[PDB]
């Protein structure tokens, strides 16, 4: 999971 | 403020390809000369300008069989259908001309671009 | 010896979401309490262990309406349906419990994992 | 396009  | 799962789109496409290999929820047959290819209308539309136009048509959206132009090569279609479901293009010296012609007909602009680049190099 | 188009899976999912927003080729309604959500069976199956089981069932595969357990919160479902079609999860303090419970029921293991991680941190 |  990432910060888009 | 959403978070994103990097592998989600790839995992979705991998599962759609698994459904295709097991012939689950396929709703159309694409006829190319004597050859028949089962697929999901939504995936075809998502990948191809031609299928997008066909399946948004109020009459054609309801057809279970679609016949392609007799000039379309079954192998070129097969390579492109595999690319739609995997992101992988089996581009070879012996098939590049048939793949480019089929991609132009199917309106798959990124495949057309790589075929034109690979031909120019040789 | 294939070549790969990096953005293909993401572009496919983006087009499937565009079809969803325009209600094109949607073939199922998911009922959550009073709320109704239109979707593509194949996308639901590709994202959820629960929908995978439902739509591979020889009787349920043919249903146009699926009613979820009355404990399922419509907002939690909506957030998860958006994630299925975009890879983006709108996880917030006020919805995390409903999102985790809905993801456990839908069998979306990667969402369950991030919810458990975010809860543990607080 | 890449070599996968
Ligand atoms: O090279 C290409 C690939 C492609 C895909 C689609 N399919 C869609 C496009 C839009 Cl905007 N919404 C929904 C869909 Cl399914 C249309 C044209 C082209 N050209
Ligand atoms: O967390 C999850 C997400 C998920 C998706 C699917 N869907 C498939 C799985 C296979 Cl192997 N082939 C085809 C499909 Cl559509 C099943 C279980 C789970 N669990
Ligand atoms: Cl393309
Ligand atoms: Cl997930």
């Amino acid at each position: 999971w990432v910060i888009p | 403020s959403c978070i994103q799962f990097t592998r989600h789109a790839s995992d979705v496409l991998l599962n759609l390809n698994r459904l295709r290999s097991r012939d689950i929820l396929t709703d159309v047959v694409i006829v190319v000369s004597r050859e028949q290819f089962r697929a999901h209308k939504t995936v075809l539309m998502a990948c191809s300008g031609l299928f997008y136009s066909i399946f948004t048509d109020q009459l054609k959206c309801n057809l279970s069989v679609i016949n392609l132009d007799p000039e379309i090569n079954p192998e070129g279609f097969c390579i492109l259908l595999d690319f739609m479901y995997t992101s992988r293009l089996n581009l070879r010296e012996g098939n590049i001309m048939a793949v480019m012609a089929t991609a132009m007909y199917l309106q798959m602009e990124h495949v057309v671009d790589t075929c034109r680049k690979f031909i120019k190099a040789s």
